[PDB]
């Protein structure tokens, strides 16, 4: 769930596991 | 051949928009009589292949056959239909069950709105019951190129038409270095097309543009940067943050001096710096132009005046959900053309069905996209992580008032319906990570294009 906010653009990584 | 004095359906501008319209007209009202007047001498053909599919054709006769093999392996032509499936301008107002006639090599130069008539470049006038403007647009020229002398001007091409491709395909086998200016859809697609050709020819491929990364008008910086780096891999010298100052001819070769001071020596230049709509007839007819967006100002049903519609790239319509906009893609030209044709035959149904676009920059980059895709908005990219950052695959949401207005399916294929729903819905979703799970990102999915 690596969530990081870069200005107006927000970046969420997820690994499939739900 | 002589033009028919009158025709019920006149489509100014024989491009991708005109064709859909005529097809949709013929469909909704059978036995229609449709005349496409086209300043281009080529019959209506599709443009996407000219930056992508025709550069990768193995057959060296591609420049003559203008065929390609679809991502499904089936071989076709860029022309929408063969000549035999068009009727003649002469025989159109007689032939039984009408048909579609294309007037090649004829520009409309005046639109007599009041009297429902067009005047052609050759004087000949044609009256109409219903008329569609589908003039599309012309590619913008770089200011610096214009200012330079005709020596450098002669060694600079723009890209749109068939000949543009056919000539730049030759120039690709002649010069040692080609520099593409502009980081656009086209910019990138040509840079990657030449890049792949350079794998065999060894030619220098340079691409420079003022943004910090490729496709910087529709991609968020991170992805923009990542995409630049994937273009690089395909065989491109990419020079972001390039503001051209002047282009002269030094040593028999074009010299591009940038404002930041860098110089670039190259043999040929191709400017892909955006598109200007062909809104010529606006003044002649007294039709309105979108001051902000450009192109003819048409309502929700792509209608301008009582008997005049506009579609394709030339049209600035009112999207009842996303707001007023003008969109310059291929599916847009088709969708809107379809609709205009419906409304011309009297459907008066508004633009509800969304149009989309796709670009493929090498095998690593392929994205379908819908609605308001504009790097200036706030984005929320959700990407797949492994099991030194990999934006290989994921979905990117575009927000406006905490509402999704545009989506980019990043190497996620055959998922456009799902996205389409999300735009329709325009919910204020608390967490978009759930919404992302709907695209089964991690899953392999299908690898179209
Ligand atoms: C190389 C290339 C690749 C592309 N690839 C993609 C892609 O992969 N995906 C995507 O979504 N979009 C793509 N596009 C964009 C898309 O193809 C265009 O938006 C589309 O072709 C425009 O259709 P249109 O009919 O509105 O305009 P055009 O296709 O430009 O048709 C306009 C026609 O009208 C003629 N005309 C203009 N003014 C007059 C006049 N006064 N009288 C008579 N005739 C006139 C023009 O000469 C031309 O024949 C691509 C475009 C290019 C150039
Ligand atoms: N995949 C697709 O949907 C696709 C593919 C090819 C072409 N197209 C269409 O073809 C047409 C041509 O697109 P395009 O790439 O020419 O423009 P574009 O609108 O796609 O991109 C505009 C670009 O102009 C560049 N630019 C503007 N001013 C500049 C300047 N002074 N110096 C340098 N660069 C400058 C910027 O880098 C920017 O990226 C458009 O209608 C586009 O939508 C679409």
């Amino acid at each position: 769930s690596y969530c990081r906010q870069e200005g107006k653009d927000r970046i969420i990584f997820v690994t499939k596991e739900d | 051949i002589r033009a028919p004095s009158h025709v019920p359906f006149l489509l100014i501008g024989g491009g991708t928009a005109a064709f859909a319209a005529a097809r949709s007209i013929r469909a909704r009202d059978p036995g229609a009589r449709v005349l496409i007047v086209s300043e281009d001498p080529e019959l209506p053909y599709m443009r996407p292949p000219l930056s992508k599919e025709l550069w990768f054709s193995d057959d060296p006769n591609v420049t003559k056959t203008l065929q390609f093999r679809q991502w499904n392996g089936k071989e076709r032509s860029i022309y929408f239909q063969p000549p035999s499936f068009y009727v003649s301008a002469q025989d159109l107002p007689n032939i039984e069950n009408g048909g579609v006639a294309v007037l090649t090599g004829k520009k409309v130069v005046h639109l007599d709105v009041r009297g429902n008539m067009v005047k052609l470049n050759d004087g000949s006038q044609i009256t109409f019951e219903k008329c569609l403007i589908a003039t599309g647009g012309t590619p913008r020229s770089l200011s610096a190129i214009d200012r330079a002398g005709a020596e450098v001007k002669s060694r600079t091409t723009l890209f749109r038409k068939i000949g543009d491709f056919r000539a730049l395909e030759k120039i690709s086998r002649e010069v040692k270095s080609i520099t593409v200016i502009g980081g656009g859809f086209l910019g990138s697609e040509l840079a990657c097309a030449l890049g792949r050709k350079s794998q065999a020819s060894g030619i220098e491929v340079i691409q420079l543009f003022p943004e910090k990364g490729n496709m910087g008008k529709i991609l968020p910086q991170y992805l923009s940067n990542w995409t630049m780096e994937k273009v690089k891999r395909e065989g491109v010298k990419v020079m972001p943050n390039a503001i051209v100052q002047s282009v002269g001819v030094s040593g028999g070769r074009l010299l591009i001096k940038l404002k930041d001071g860098r110089k670039v020596e190259t043999d040929h230049i191709v400017t892909a710096v955006g598109l200007e709509p062909n809104v010529e007839l606006a003044k002649t007819g007294g039709l309105e132009i979108d001051s902000d967006f450009g192109g003819f100002r048409v309502n929700a049903e792509l209608q301008a005046r009582s008997n005049i519609w506009v579609a394709g790239d030339a049209a600035c319509f009112y999207d009842i959900k996303l707001g007023r906009r003008r969109v310059e893609h291929h599916d847009h030209a088709v969708v809107s053309g379809r609709l205009a044709g419906e409304n011309m035959t009297g459907a008066a149904k508004p633009y509800w069905h969304q149009s989309m676009f796709w670009s493929d920059l090498g095998p690593d980059v392929g994205y379908e996209a819908i609605g308001l895709v504009d790097s200036s908005l706030p984005t929320v990219g959700v990407f797949a992580k492994a099991t030194e950052e990999d934006y290989g695959k994921g979905v990117i949401f575009y927000l406006r008032d905490k509402v999704v207005v545009g989506i980019v399916l990043w190497n996620v294929f055959n998922r456009m319906p799902i996205a389409r729903k999300i735009i329709k819905d325009g919910e204020q979703h608390e967490d978009l990570n759930e919404v992302a799970k709907l695209f089964n990102i991690h899953e392999d999915l299908v690898p179209r294009g």
